[PDB]
């Protein structure tokens, strides 16, 4: 499918504070009123999703049906592929040199056959239930913004707060969602494991280098943004 | 041009030329601003010379404070000095005044001046010099009744 | 501050700045001349009178109403309701850039305006050409009507109508000034330009001007002084080129303000301190009198104009 | 100072700006966050047992700071040499990789662990690069790695086909072919085993006693920088402009208490004119406003050297509660003049309706008078008619032309 | 045009020009004020009626 992200896809551009002022910055932002891909009816193919300028991952997942994400170069043997797996009370962020299958599922613990991870990075567990995420890679820092806001994408405004930064530099051109269900299918090749569960939809929207003018209130929370190359008034 | 060789001393000469040109550009700009100011002042002085020396003007404080009569110019190495002759009233006195006078059922108004009074008497005088004159028909005109 | 704006808390930058020349003692010599000039423009229009006159206690001038232009003793700041309305509409130490306050505050200018109003109401035009002479206001109006060619009888007879029309105009001028919010545009434009010219200098200090960074504490800590001289030189050049144009624009704006103040003083002297025969110098039409009002950065002249109306066709020979 | 700034000797009567008043900072704080996930260097310096030379271990400690306090591990070091970096400046430099290698060798073999060395160890067991940038620490371990019966657990390579490359590791235990035939992989004549034992004993001499050696290899490559954090400093000094170095944000000013509630993940703060007005303390979560250090302009109000020399000092645009009659005005504050309560004619302007002059005695300060006072009697039946005339003259001087110049 | 007069059809020159400061938005702000002023001088003398 294809839908529109009207006024969503904004985040904090730098770790600086402001008080009821306006800040114009040329950053990598999501263009307002764009055409994002609403993959709600794809209940496990087509995992070929690029990572040129990043990804805007929006979801309304009911409760813990997502298991994590994977960002790799080509998903081949001896290729750096980061896997962020969110358990109940802890998340694991390791980069592996392994050949990943079409849809590595989690319900299993070992994704591929010959796994070989080398990093160590543990953090706080991450996982009307809107879960906004924005992923990017710049200056060798795999940078993520996360937000947990209640309610599809409404017409409101909510900034994305930088939560965790982690240093790594690779040619990240991979993206796929990891679902969770009841029926256990150990077969990696068979990409058909549809189970009767809640609504699942992984939003995909690519970022773009644009100039954004954000308005910082007295408390330092972005409450408005007008873009610069979409409407003449902007 | 004597301590360092020419091929490597080009940046020093370039910086010196830039500094000496930036110091002359601001001087030319300040000279232009001062010349515009001097031109405005000279236009004002020429207007004053034409409206005060070459005739009498009815303006209040354009040919001196007060009542302008005449103006004499004098040169100066970089300017002009205007001596304005002014007539100023002085030694004023209190008097009684009235708009008109009702006589024979008609309201008579003064032609020039105002009706002056100094106690059980009434005369006609101008608005700049006390000259008591009897109220006659030559200096007064009828404009209706006194109602 | 030529030393602090270009060189932030650095003694070596201060030693390097003196080699550029005498710009530091000229950019501050021109700006202080601008300030002394601005301290004189506010004395050629408001300080024209010598002795301060006051309003008599009896508030009966003959039928007219001047409560909106005379100072109000209730408000601690002695001003008129019109001046109070004008003061509530003009919307007004960070780095080596300070704002010097003017000599004549908003209270002394108000006193000068009240004195000029008393002189032009009670004495007429004699308070600006010599000793003040008392004269009734209806007779002053008859004088001003005869000065333009209209006989004094139309005013001595239809005095109540003229008084009511003047009172209605004075009452409606407040609503007219309150209707259009951009009426005091000429007084807000100068303030906005000054604020923009004062805020654009701090915004250009963050520019590297060719160097690696913008702050001196970073260049004097990452690179060694023997090899970091050209960076400080380029930074000083960039910060001096941004101040020279600022001083030039300030001089141009000061010349414009001086011309405007000379025009305003001429208008005050030829319209408030007497009646002028010029067509549109003291208002559009037949000028009778003018009342001044102060404002945080200017003067508002209220010109009383006599306009004919209800004309009729006739035969002439 | 007035004569200096005016470049003259007989200053006239008036007010003149000479210099600017700037308060100098007294102290200078650093405050960067608490010292937290400390690396484990004692895990390699205080290990129960080290590894052999032929199988020297290599540990990588990462995102773990770099506190170089190796002195506490048997301070009497036998060999503490640094290559490419000086001893103590080491503690305040960042690097990408801090690889740490360890092994045990004899006391007389420590010289082989250095750039450009020849022998058995340097060539066959452990080779360091020529441009090695790091440190080499060696200490005696007789008590630990020696037994009365001989500690034969430490082995070392004695024969090899060729010299090892820098930082090369070879566990091969194949029979070194010293003769002409391959020997079919059996130990015999002209076919010796490459590894040999040490057999450290407590009765050995200092030259043969065991020596635990550890190398600190420092790499700095294209990647992030996550080590080297032994950074620490002073306490907060409130109400007094000091030099602050908060988490890299350097400046000079007063750090005052705030009431603006920031975001939890927000630390810095800037105004509309790109000026730092608030920073969060790294140690304790608390926001402090950076107010500019007190500054203004000093000005001499001199009556002129013709009359006297007593002058007055005016600080413009600054309240002088902090750093001769002190009086606070609306345009600043002046010292050296007395506030007289009778209004006279203004002679030397100051600002906000205050003027100074010489009473004749000392400099005075008074509110300027706008003129005399005269209230005319306004009556509807009274007028003032003049009687006499006066013929006066008014002088008006106006410039016309300028000096024609050319360059 | 502050961008085209200084930097002819070069994106790197445009990226380098923004580091100089806000001169590009001031030189064009003064010239447009000059133009709006010139659009007013022709209305105080001819548009009096
Ligand atoms: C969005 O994409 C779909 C499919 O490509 C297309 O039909 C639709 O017109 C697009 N809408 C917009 C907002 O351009
Ligand atoms: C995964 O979640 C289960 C249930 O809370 C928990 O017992 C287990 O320790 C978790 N494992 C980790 C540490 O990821
Ligand atoms: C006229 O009388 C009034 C009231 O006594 C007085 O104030 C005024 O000075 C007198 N004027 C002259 C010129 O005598
Ligand atoms: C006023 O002056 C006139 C002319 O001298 C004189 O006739 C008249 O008697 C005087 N009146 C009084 C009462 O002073
Ligand atoms: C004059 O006008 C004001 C405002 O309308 C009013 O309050 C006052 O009573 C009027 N006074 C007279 C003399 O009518
Ligand atoms: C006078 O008469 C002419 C011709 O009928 C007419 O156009 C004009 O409006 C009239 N003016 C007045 C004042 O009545
Ligand atoms: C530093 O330690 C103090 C005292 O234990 C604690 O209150 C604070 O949260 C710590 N701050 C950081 C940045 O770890
Ligand atoms: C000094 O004062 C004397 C006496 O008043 C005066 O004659 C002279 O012009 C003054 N000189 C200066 C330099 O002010
Ligand atoms: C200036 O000093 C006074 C006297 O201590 C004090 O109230 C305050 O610091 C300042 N006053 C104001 C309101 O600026
Ligand atoms: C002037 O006198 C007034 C009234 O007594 C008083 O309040 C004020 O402080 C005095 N100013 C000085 C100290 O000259």
């Amino acid at each position: 499918s294809y839908t529109n992200s009207f006024t969503r896809g904004v985040y904090y551009p730098d770790k600086v504070f402001r008080s009821s002022v306006l800040h114009s910055t040329q950053d990598l932002f999501l263009p307002f009123f764009s055409n994002v891909t609403w993959f709600h009816a794809i209940h496990v193919d087509n995992p070929v999703l690029p990572f040129n300028d990043g990804v805007y991952f929006a979801s309304t997942e009911k409760s813990n049906i997502i298991r994590g994400w994977i960002f790799g170069t080509t998903l081949d043997s001896k290729t750096q592929s980061l896997l962020i797996v969110n358990n109940a009370t802890n998340v694991v962020i390791k980069v592996c040199e392994f050949q990943f299958c079409n849809d590595p599922f989690l319900d299993f613990r070992v994704y591929s056959s010959a796994n070989n991870c080398t990093f160590e990075y543990v953090s706080q567990p991450f996982l009307k239930n809107l879960r906004e995420f924005v992923f990017k890679n710049i200056d060798g820092y795999f940078k993520i913004y996360s937000k947990h806001t209640p309610i599809d994408l409404p017409q409101g405004f909510s900034a994305l707060e930088p939560l965790v930064d982690l240093p790594i530099g690779i040619n990240i051109t991979r993206f796929q969602t990891l679902l969770a269900l009841h029926r256990s299918y150990l077969t990696p090749g068979d990409s058909s494991s549809g189970w009767t569960a809640g609504a699942a939809a992984y939003y995909v929207g690519y970022l773009q280098p644009r100039t954004f003018l954000l308005k910082y209130n007295e408390n330092g929370t972005i409450t408005d943004a007008v873009d610069c190359a979409l409407d003449p008034l902007s | 041009l004597s301590r360092l060789d020419p091929p490597e001393a080009e940046v020093q000469i370039d910086r010196l030329i830039t500094g000496r040109l930036q110091s002359l550009q601001t001087y030319v700009t300040q000279q232009l601003i001062r010349a515009a100011e001097i031109r405005a002042s000279a236009n004002l002085a020429a207007t004053k010379m034409s409206e005060c020396v070459l005739g009498q003007s009815k303006r209040v404080d354009f040919c001196g404070k007060g009542y302008h009569l005449m103006s004499f110019p004098q040169s100066a190495p970089h300017g002009v000095v205007f001596l304005h002759v002014t007539y100023v009233p002085a030694q004023e006195k209190n008097f009684t005044t009235a708009p008109a006078i009702c006589h024979d059922g008609k309201a008579h108004f003064p032609r020039e001046g105002v009706f002056v009074s100094n106690g059980t008497h009434w005369f006609v005088t101008q608005r700049n010099f006390y000259e008591p004159q009897i109220i006659t028909t030559d200096n007064t005109f009828v404009s209706g009744n006194c109602d | 501050d030529c030393t602090m704006y270009i060189c932030g808390d650095s003694t070596e930058c201060s030693n390097l700045l003196l080699q550029y020349g005498s710009f530091c003692t000229q950019l501050k010599r021109a700006l202080t001349g601008i300030a002394v000039e601005q301290d004189k423009n506010t004395q050629e229009v408001f300080a024209q009178v010598k002795q301060i006159y006051k309003t008599p206690p009896i508030k009966y001038f003959g039928g007219f109403n001047f409560s909106q232009i005379l100072p109000d003793p209730s408000k601690p700041s002695k001003r008129s309701p019109i001046e109070d309305l004008l003061f509530n509409k003009v919307t007004l130490k960070f780095n080596g850039l300070t704002v010097l306050p003017p000599l004549l505050t908003d209270e002394m200018i108000a006193q000068y305006t009240s004195a000029l109003l008393a002189g032009t109401i009670t004495s007429g035009w004699t308070f600006g050409a010599g000793p003040a002479l008392q004269i009734p206001f209806p007779m002053q109006m008859a004088y001003r009507f005869n000065g333009i060619g209209v006989t004094q009888n139309v005013l001595y007879e239809n005095q109540k109508l003229i008084a009511n029309q003047f009172n209605s105009a004075i009452g409606k001028i407040q609503d007219s000034l309150s209707s259009t919010p951009s009426a005091l545009g000429k007084l807000q434009d100068v303030v906005n330009h000054n604020a923009q010219a004062l805020n654009t200098l701090v915004k250009q200090l963050s520019s590297k001007f060719g160097a690696i960074s913008s702050v001196l504490n970073d260049i004097l800590s990452r690179l060694d002084p023997p090899e970091a001289e050209v960076q400080i030189d380029r930074l000083i050049t960039g910060r001096l080129q941004s101040l020279q144009t600022y001083v030039t624009q300030q001089l141009i704006r000061a010349a414009e303000i001086r011309a405007s103040a000379n025009l305003a003083a001429t208008k005050m002297s030829e319209c408030v301190l007497g009646q002028s025969k010029r067509v549109d110098f003291c208002g559009k039409g037949y000028h009778l009198m003018s009342f001044p009002q102060s404002a945080p950065h200017g003067v508002v002249f209220l010109h009383v104009t006599y306009v004919p109306a209800q004309e009729k066709n006739f035969t002439t020979a | 100072e007035t004569k200096c700034t005016l470049k003259s000797f007989t200053v006239e009567k008036g007010i003149y700006q000479t210099s600017n008043f700037r308060v100098q900072p007294t102290e200078s704080i650093v405050r960067f966050p608490n010292i937290t996930n400390l690396c484990p260097f004692d895990e390699v310096f205080n290990a129960t047992r080290f590894a052999s030379v032929y199988a020297w271990n290599r540990k990588r400690i990462s995102n773990c700071v770099a506190d170089y306090s190796v002195l506490y591990n048997f301070a009497p070091f036998f060999a503490f040499k640094c290559y490419g970096v000086s001893p103590t400046k080491l503690n305040d430099l960042c690097f990408t990789n801090v690889y740490a290698d360890s092994f045990v060798i004899r006391g007389n073999e420590v010289s082989q662990i250095a750039p450009g060395q020849t022998g058995n160890i340097a060539d066959y067991n452990y080779k360091l690069p020529d441009d090695f940038t790091g440190c080499v620490i060696a200490w005696n371990s007789n008590k630990l790695d020696s037994k009365v019966g001989g500690n034969y657990n430490y082995l070392y390579r004695l024969f090899r086909k060729s010299n090892l490359k820098p930082f090369e590791r070879d566990i091969s235990t194949e029979i070194y072919q010293a003769g002409n035939k391959p020997c079919n992989g059996v130990a015999g004549f002209n076919c010796y085993f490459p590894l040999r034992s040490y057999g450290f004993r407590p009765t050995y001499g200092v030259g043969h006693q065991p020596y635990r050696v550890v190398v600190l290899s420092f790499e700095l490559l294209h990647a992030p920088a996550t080590v080297c954090g032994p950074k620490k400093s002073t306490n907060l000094v409130k109400n007094k402009c000091v030099n602050f170095n908060f988490n890299g944000l350097t400046g000079t000013g007063v750090l005052t208490e705030s009431n603006k509630k920031f975001l939890p993940f927000q630390q810095f703060g800037r105004d509309i004119a790109d000026t730092t007005d608030a920073v969060r303390d790294p140690q304790t979560l608390e926001i402090l406003d950076i107010t500019p250090c007190s500054f203004g302009g000093v000005s001499v109000i001199t009556p002129g050297t013709n009359t006297s020399n007593q002058v007055a000092v005016l600080y413009q645009g600054v309240n002088c509660t902090e750093v001769s009659n002190v009086f606070q005005t609306r345009a600043g504050c002046l010292i050296g003049a007395e506030y007289v309560n009778n209004s006279y004619e203004c002679d030397i302007p100051i600002g906000a309706g205050i003027c100074a002059s010489y009473q004749t005695q000392s400099i005075i300060a008074y509110t300027m008078s706008l003129g005399a006072e005269n209230s005319v009697a306004y009556s509807n039946n009274s007028i003032a008619i003049p009687t006499n005339f006066t013929i006066s003259v008014t002088t008006e001087i106006l410039p016309v032309s300028m000096t024609k110049t050319s360059v």
